[PDB]
């Protein structure tokens, strides 16, 4: 069952599929293949919690049912720089205008 | 697989499939004009992230005999999604 | 062109909205005219009496935007195989960006206000061109 994500790290932001019995891992070496950065390099997370390498993305909360192709569920990256990783950061999208009088 | 890059007006960089991107025909020319990566000086990322959510839709969905939910627009960005899309071609 | 054929073969159909719209069912009758039928809530199916070789045609009731039946634009009543009703499955299609957004726009801005947008004027003639059976119709025949 294919789960539909957007992976986010600062102005950064992923559009990609996995399966829902897919793990963590597998979805850091898509990842490695995208940025260039190896699994060990990332860590990745639903919200603010860290997530394991050998769970599945269903056991992390990405299911089909959550991560729709028209609306993804977010997973967050945080790359390791030299000997520590980064705090998680996701810059927001810019905020939209207010809504004209018409509508 | 292929990978693109498309930066909205405020620098958000949204990497989608090659193939997703090729939906839109003004993205296939100025693609087929980095290498892989379009710079969209009008479209914020509040609009460029829901363009990239339709294409996701649009080939998930295209030719597809399995329900088609709607895709979902707020209100707040209707207007310029409206004037992207017209852009786009999509 | 399009029309239906009086065949006078009845032909069991189910009309399976597996859409989030009010549907409208059009039957193009014998001169080609669109007959609007009793409207469908969403989610809802009704078993209806049509013959073989007519014509139908699906749209949301309040919009006229288009609908997909069976994959497709038109649906034909087919002979009953053991008497199994035809499915006529209504499904959203997968609207371009810009059809979608002028839907969008369309039901939050009424008719008179659309030249008040800040839009080129090639979109408030597209917002102004709301779907029409008729105009589809006209499309149909061409092709
Ligand atoms: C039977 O009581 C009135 C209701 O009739 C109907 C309601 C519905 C719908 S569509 C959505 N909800 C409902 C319930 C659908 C069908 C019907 C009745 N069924 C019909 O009206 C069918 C549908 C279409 O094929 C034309 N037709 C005819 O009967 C025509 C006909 C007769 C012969 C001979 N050849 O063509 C006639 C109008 C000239």
């Amino acid at each position: 069952m294919d789960v539909f994500l957007m992976i986010r790290r600062h102005k950064t932001t992923i559009f990609t599929d996995a399966k829902e019995s897919s793990t963590v891992f597998e979805l850091k070496r898509i990842v490695e293949g995208i940025l260039k950065r190896p699994p060990d390099e990332q860590r990745l997370y639903k919200d603010d919690q860290l997530l394991d390498d050998g769970k599945t993305l269903g056991e992390c909360g990405f299911t089909s049912q959550t991560a729709r192709p028209q609306a993804p569920a977010t997973v967050g990256l945080a790359f390791r720089a030299d000997d520590t990783f980064e705090a998680l950061c996701i810059e927001p999208f810019s905020s939209p205008p207010e809504l004209p009088d018409v509508m | 697989m292929m990978y693109v890059k498309l930066i909205s007006s405020d620098g958000h960089e949204f990497i989608v499939k090659r193939e997703h991107a090729l939906t839109s025909g003004t993205i296939k020319a100025m693609l087929s004009g980095e290498t892989n990566e379009v710079n969209f000086r009008e479209i914020p990322s509040h609009v460029l992230s829901k363009v990239c959510m339709y294409f996701t839709y649009k080939v998930r969905y295209t030719n597809s005999s399995t329900e088609i939910p709607e895709f979902p627009i707020a209100p707040e960005i209707a207007l310029e999604l409206l004037m992207a899309a017209n852009f786009l071609d999509c | 062109v399009l029309r239906s054929v009086n065949s006078r073969e009845p032909s069991q159909v189910i009309f399976c909205n597996r859409s989030p719209r009010v549907v409208l069912p059009v039957w193009l009758n014998f001169d080609g005219e669109p007959q609007p039928y009793p409207t469908l809530p969403p989610g809802t199916g009704r078993r209806i009496h049509s013959y073989r070789g007519h014509l139908w045609l699906f749209r949301d009731a309040g919009t006229h935007d288009g609908l997909l039946v069976n994959q497709t634009e038109l649906f034909v009543p087919s002979l009953n195989v053991d008497g199994q009703p035809i499915f006529a499955n209504i499904t959203l299609p997968v609207y371009t960006l810009k059809e979608r957004c002028l839907q969008v726009v369309r039901s939050l801005v009424k008719p008179e206000n659309y030249r008040r947008l800040d839009i080129v004027r090639s979109l408030y003639e597209d917002l102004e061109d709301h779907p029409n059976v008729q105009k589809d119709l006209e499309r149909l025949t061409q092709e």
